């Protein structure tokens, strides 16, 4: 088990528990351990031996029902934080996940709409005064009005309905304390006004809301907090040169659409640092990118850019290039500016060379660099072996 | 056996830049696979007796299929979703049988690597003439002794564009098969041991590029009819025998991308440097004797390879012409480099290896674009630069 | 105030203040606050 | 024309050499291991790449055919071990390149 353990994307220590009969006293004894997996283990009951994990922190019950008695209800009450509970039945939800006071994060999947229960079963979220992340999972058609009295203290709202409408009626002006609300596959295909009524998101990623043109953007400038705005997985066509007012914007990653083109007023804010524009539907890349001297990461990965433009190079902070399986005819010299740019996809188009100027790249390397086989011994033996010299070390 | 964990160690990259989970010799396909949603490719090897669930609807983000030696079998479910969803597929048919008939039911299909081998009855494969049910086919590459060019390529030339064919010792006949092709556009016969250039290549007109790779072309003649491929810019005629270049290359100018390594050429003619639109030319491990002056037309050329040649003369005019990006002159039998060689400002790669040189001049740091790794050559002509050329060398 | 803001010294597991207003806090001040928890 | 090191190892037997060795141009390190040929041909001291040259247990009285080394502008290194040589000659003062005199 010590050999089992492993790493999420928060680099928290984790072990995942599957098809196990219940939790071994071994893995109790663990003291290092920051996620306890109890997914498909059968009516487990916790022993008050869960006091021994120090360190716990997330638990996700994945389809796991957690029987529990007073010590290890009060040693999670008051070590607890965060809490994803999945499951399939009413009764697969623990009521005593309502009484734990420094729970901040809870996240659930699995339908919630229900005969008698509809929004009462999570009427101890009044109880829980410390929730700030609230992922529901739950293919629910409107939001509860218990969540929206905990909205007062909660600051993240994450909504996944898998292609239902949610509706909204404005009832979100109440958690005037969210800060990122990411309707995920909600399928709204329209913006609500309450998503710009309240002030303090910062990040709102409409993935997979299927809006057809995005045109509330304009009141999105009272939101100075604002700045990712996240419109990818959408049916945007076309985007109206109204976009210029936000100037707040970074974290611009519009991907996976069907943007004919992007305009140059869409250059008009220098802020953008992160800017994805990949598997669109582009004519080309045009020259005002020279404008986003911030930029890092421009990633147009099979879309349609024939010619790289030198004004792309102008900027000298780019990082990651995403210019992958695109009909780029040639890569300019000017990459040999480029010294940011730590990794480029170059893989596949109508590349026909690969200049040396891309060795003049320090921080560029064999992994940065992927490209085929053939158009990477294109280049002199010898830069090669200084890139290898530099990978392997 | 196989938890999810596991496949998230599996998880990796592949030649297309799609999520692949490796497979080898496994009993089955476990349902832990198809859990997994982010998949974008799947790789299975000699994974036979295996039949496809309906479960692989779960993983939406699949672009590219590699079933490789395994016999694999299908559900309605699987075959409605893969006809919408797959795009590129890459298997092997070590037996024919291993080869599986369901891979033309699709539609989306655009990717096909069909490597392998095949027998002497090649028309007999309806497997083959079976993509008419493909419309999206654009990809197909066949590493197999393939002798006839079957007449499924002959009904899906109308939207077929590359070709990549590895006989390996086989020699390929029938090529009206190849004649028939119209809308193709990249054309690699491998080791198709075809003695000429057929007509085939010539009733293409929308040809992007021809390879002709470990074809015994002894004399290029059929060259009058290339002309009617007026979007060939790639010609590598590269490990041929072809003896002398005659004129018949004034035929096309549009010719951009030129590779004649290991060519049987004796001297180059005053006729191939024309075609000015020439960028890309290569004679790389040649025996040409010596260069003739007329290179000196080509003026937007940015690669010009001849090395390891016999080549003991190289007059000034292709360091006349600045254009030139590439230039490789490696291991011939040339003297001294050139002391004026700074004039070319865009002269990215000098390939000049294993030259008989005596000094270097103190002119590379006028070249912009040469660096010792560009201009390699043996260490002792590394030596020869003067010491406040080191001082500007060192920091370019 | 906005004063929570830039300077790496003084920020939340320093100082643990109101978090009812700390809402209304700048994105930039809850950057700070949150290096705090993680620097 | 491409192969650079040629080693040849006979424990005690003399080739034929008859100056067929002068398509070394690519060769940079001939190395005759106990060859036992008390005598250098030209095609030693023809080929300009060579830089390695250890007439090992050749068994020379004399060496005299240094100074038809200069057309060769790369030799850096006369490691002459393990040999019969009785003196060296004066002349060895007109080098000035080699690096590891051996």
């Amino acid at each position: 088990l010590r050999q089992r353990l492993t790493k999420n994307a928060q680099d928290k220590l984790e072990l995942h528990l599957f098809m196990l009969s219940g939790i071994p006293d071994t893995v109790f004894d663990l003291v290092e351990l920051e996620v306890l997996k109890l997914e498909l283990i059968p009516d487990v009951t916790i022993p008050p031996s869960i006091a021994q994990l120090t360190g716990l922190k997330e638990l996700w019950l994945y389809h796991t029902a957690a029987k529990i008695e007073a010590p290890a209800l009060a040693f999670l009450r008051e070590n607890l934080r965060a809490l994803h509970i999945k499951f399939t039945d009413i009764k697969e939800i623990p009521l005593w996940i309502y009484s734990l006071k420094t729970l901040e994060e809870l996240h659930l999947t699995g339908n919630l709409s229900a005969e008698n229960n509809r929004y009462i079963v999570i009427d101890g979220l009044r109880e829980l005064k410390r929730l700030k992340v609230l992922r529901l999972k739950s293919n629910l058609s409107k939001l509860p009005q218990v969540v929206t009295d905990v909205g007062v203290h909660l600051q993240k709202l994450s909504i996944n309905n898998e292609g239902t409408k949610l509706i909204v009626l404005n009832s979100l002006k109440k958690m005037v304390n969210l800060t990122e609300l990411e309707l995920i596959r909600c399928d709204l295909e329209r913006i609500p006004h309450s998503i710009f009524s309240l002030h303090n998101l910062q990040e709102i990623d409409l993935k997979d809301n299927n809006l057809k043109t995005i045109e509330e953007i304009i009141s999105f400038q009272h939101l100075h907090r604002l700045t990712c705005l996240k419109l990818w997985y959408n049916h945007i066509a076309y985007i109206p040169i109204q976009i210029g007012n936000l100037t707040n914007l970074e974290r611009l990653y519009l991907n996976r659409n069907k943007i004919e083109k992007i305009p140059t007023q869409l250059f008009y804010c220098r802020k953008l640092r992160y800017l994805d524009l990949s598997h669109n539907n582009l004519t080309f890349l045009p020259a005002d990118i020279g404008l986003l001297q911030n930029l890092q990461n421009l990633a147009v990965t099979a879309n349609r850019i024939e010619a790289l433009p030198p004004e792309l190079f102008q900027c000298r902070k780019l990082r990651a290039l995403h210019l992958g399986n695109n009909v780029l005819q040639s890569l300019p010299s000017r990459v040999g500016e480029l010294t940011n740019l730590t990794q480029i996809e170059l893989r596949g188009n109508r590349l026909e060379c690969l200049p040396v100027e891309l060795g003049e790249c320090p921080l560029l390397k064999r992994s940065g660099l992927v490209v085929e086989e053939d158009l990477f011994s294109t280049l002199p033996p010898e830069v090669k072996e200084r890139l290898w010299r530099a990978d392997k070390e | 056996e196989w938890t999810p964990d596991k496949l998230r160690q599996k998880l990796q990259t592949n030649a297309h830049n799609r999520l692949e989970l490796p497979l080898i010799m496994l009993s089955g396909l476990p349902d832990t696979v198809f859990e997994i949603t982010e998949l974008q490719s799947l790789k299975l090897e000699i994974i036979k007796n295996v039949m496809i669930p309906a479960t692989i609807a779960q993983l939406d983000n699949l672009q590219e299929l590699c079933l490789h030696q395994c016999s694999v079998k299908i559900h309605s479910a699987a075959l409605s979703f893969l006809k919408e969803n797959l795009k590129v597929l890459s298997v092997k048919f070590d037996d024919m049988r291993e080869l599986p008939p369901w891979m033309y039911g699709l539609r989306n299909l655009e990717e096909l690597y069909l490597v392998g081998s095949l027998s002497h009855d090649i028309s007999k494969n309806v497997t083959l003439e079976s993509l008419r049910d493909l419309k999206s086919l654009k990809i197909l590459s066949i590493k197999s002794n393939v002798s006839k060019i079957p007449q499924a390529v002959v009904d899906v030339s109308s939207h077929l564009q590359k070709m990549c064919v590895h006989n390996d010792g086989t020699k390929l006949v029938m090529l009206n098969n190849l004649k028939k092709m119209t809308n193709l556009t990249e054309l690699e016969l491998v080791h198709c041991d075809l003695e000429r250039i057929p007509h085939a290549v010539f009733s293409l007109l929308s040809l992007q590029e021809l390879d002709l790779k470990e074809n015994n072309l002894k004399s290029i003649e059929e060259i009058v009819s290339f002309q009617h491929l007026r979007k060939l810019t790639v010609l590598k005629l590269w490990y041929n025998s072809i003896a002398y270049i005659p004129e018949h290359i004034k035929k096309l100018t549009s010719l951009e991308r030129l590779f004649f390594s290991h060519n049987k050429v004796e001297v180059l003619p005053s006729h191939l440097f024309l075609c000015n639109k020439i960028r890309y030319l290569d004679l790389s491990y040649n025996d040409i004797r010596f260069i003739p002056p007329e290179i000196g037309v080509l003026q937007s050329l940015q690669y010009f390879s001849i090395t390891c040649n016999k080549v003991e003369s190289l007059p000034d005019e292709l360091y006349f012409c600045k254009k030139l990006k590439t230039l490789k002159i490696g291991k011939n039998s040339l003297s001294v480099l050139s002391p004026k060689i700074g004039n070319l400002l865009f002269l990215s790669y000098l390939d000049i290896k294993g030259n008989h040189f005596e000094v270097l001049p103190p002119e590379l740091g006028d070249c912009r674009a040469l660096k010792r790794a560009g201009l390699v050559v043996e260490d002792a002509l590394f030596e020869t630069l003067p010491s406040d050329v080191r001082e500007q060398m060192k920091a370019d």
